[PDB]
């Protein structure tokens, strides 16, 4: 019954290691920052293409 | 009467000893029968953890 708590905590530690490394390309925080940079540049270029 | 009560003492203590030696023999293999089933529990629960 101690083995069950060891092994289940190991699986959570492995899943959180995978999320930690992939975070810049999977996690909505850093994907949200990448989106904001593109959306700011688009909200400039749409205005350049008007004001041409 | 003194030989009568000491004939009841002998009946009681003979029965207690007849029980002790046969009951400890049941308890000894009852723990081994539980251990032989916890061997089956442990490996199956651990195999199920890897498959999860």
């Amino acid at each position: 019954e101690i083995k069950a708590e060891i092994n289940q905590k190991s699986l959570e530690l492995e899943l959180l290691r995978l999320e930690k490394e992939t975070a810049d390309i999977t996690h909505p925080l850093y994907l949200g920052q990448k989106h904001q940079a593109l959306q700011a540049m688009n909200s400039h270029l749409e205005a350049v293409l008007r004001e041409k | 009467m003194v030989e009568m009560i000491e004939s009841q003492t002998l009946l009681l203590t003979y029965l207690t000893i007849k029980m002790q030696k046969n009951l400890f023999r049941l308890e000894e293999k009852a723990e081994r029968n539980l251990l032989l089933v916890n061997d089956q529990k442990d490996q199956l629960q651990e195999t199920i953890h890897m498959m999860k």
